[PDB]
């Protein structure tokens, strides 16, 4: 019944910056608010209960404040381990209601992608398909354009991309592009490349390979 | 040593029922509360209901009434949440968490479970095929070499891909699986390793797909 609205929903930040997020309640919950923080795909962790008290193991930089309808969660010096999505939960009235979430993404210096490319495995060719993987490791920001080229001819219609969450140690994104062809069509061309065009590179980086090798 | 164990994933045919287990271990079971939370991926969180393991005194969510039925087994020290009339909407992640001093003014969630990735679909499960992403001349960058394993043509998610049975962790990259046009999933798990140690070290990826009950351990080598 009680609606909790957070702001901002998404936000960037640097290292060591003092960042505060807000969790406003539709009613007066009388300081009965807890702060949760979750990393992508993992279990949530309890940070603060009753909006101002630390859980054992919570770093000293996490602070809580607020009363009545408005509450805040502050980080003293933002570090590369505090990323993820932050949720606030009021437990004063039934039923309990969470917020929309607050995604904290770390801003760092521009990083160039480590471009790799793998030929299709020999076991896969015995099945009838061929999967060529172009790899982009340890780059930032996330926005990167990858283009597949076979025999210098641009291909579009059979590629699938995937970029992981922001790294917990280096604050970087990593992308993986998968090009799947039939066994006959893969053995029809010679040079297979993937053009990686990114902000951290003044010129497109190309990694190619031939079939025979 | 407090520990709460939830299954990795549960495949459910639509319309049928299922049970999610939350096995508590290492502490006094009948002296605490347990709360279930559902998380549909990418969205927020939602409270299902508070349950006391030892008086069966519950606190249900109004919208989750007539849908969820919570249970506790004091023998196995395990909590249970059963879902009925399962549709394509209920496919989400379900957590279980423990309360400390529930009811008092100093109550909060002190321990969390891993979470059950529940996917409701009528399609049959298919095991994955694991192909090695071998290191090559085009797979190195300044004394570092990248190798991996391609987990392809499986359903449904999630699949867990570990390296050397967990012996190697630094520099692993398990990418989110993409949905094929055929209706299957596929991902790759890559690791950046030193190049000089490629002749002496062994890199075996341990792919485990419990929904299909098939576990593939494929060794990947150069050339």
């Amino acid at each position: 019944d009680i609606k909790m609205t957070q702001s901002p929903s998404s936000m960037y930040a640097s290292l060591g910056e003092r960042v505060t997020i807000t969790c406003k309640a539709s009613q007066d919950i009388n300081s009965y608010l807890s702060w949760f923080q979750q990393k992508p795909g993992k279990s949530p962790k309890t940070l603060i209960y009753r909006a101002n008290r630390l859980v054992d193991g919570v770093p000293s930089r996490f602070s809580g404040s607020g009363s009545g309808q408005d509450y805040s969660l502050t980080i003293s010096s933002l570090e590369y381990e505090d990323m993820g999505i932050y949720y606030c939960l009021q437990y004063d009235e039934f039923p309990y209601t969470f917020g929309g979430g607050t995604k904290l993404e770390i801003k760092r210096t521009v990083a160039a992608p480590s471009v790799f490319i793998f030929p299709p495995s020999d076991e896969q060719l015995k099945s009838g398909t061929a999967s060529v993987v172009c790899l982009l490791n340890n780059f930032y920001p996330r926005e990167a354009k990858v283009q597949w080229k076979v025999d210098n001819a641009l291909q579009s219609g059979n590629s699938q991309e995937s970029v992981t969450e922001q790294d917990s140690k280096d604050s970087t994104y990593s992308l993986s592009s998968t090009l799947t062809l039939s066994k006959a069509d893969y053995e029809k061309h010679k040079v297979y490349a993937c053009e990686v065009t990114h902000q951290g590179l003044s010129s497109p980086v190309t990694k190619s390979f031939n079939r025979g090798e | 040593q407090v520990q709460l164990q939830q299954p990795g994933a549960e495949l459910v045919k639509p319309g049928a029922s299922v049970k999610m287990s939350c096995k508590a271990s290492g502490y006094t079971f009948t002296s605490y509360w347990i709360t279930w939370v559902i998380q549909r991926p990418g969205q927020g969180l939602e409270w299902i209901g508070d349950i006391y393991c030892g008086s069966d005194t519950m606190h249900y969510n109004e919208k989750f009434k007539n849908k969820a039925t919570l249970t506790v087994d004091t023998s196995s020290s395990t909590a249970y949440m059963q879902l009925s009339s399962l549709t394509s909407e209920d496919s989400a992640v379900y957590y279980c968490a423990r309360w400390w001093d529930y009811g008092s003014s100093y109550d909060y969630f002190d321990y969390w479970g891993q979470g059950t990735t529940l996917t409701v679909s009528s399609a049959s499960t298919k095991g994955p095929s694991v192909f090695p992403l071998a290191p090559s001349s085009k797979s190195t960058s300044g004394g570092t070499a990248a190798l991996g394993c391609l987990v392809k043509d499986y359903f449904p998610e999630p699949v867990t891909v570990s390296w050397n049975s967990g012996a190697l962790t630094s520099g692993v990259h398990t990418f989110p699986a993409v949905l094929q046009s055929s209706g299957l999933y596929s991902l790759s798990s890559v690791v950046t390793v030193p190049s000089s140690s490629l002749g002496t070290q062994t890199y075996i990826c341990n792919v485990n797909h419990k929904p299909s009950n098939t576990k593939v351990d494929k060794r990947v080598e150069p050339k």
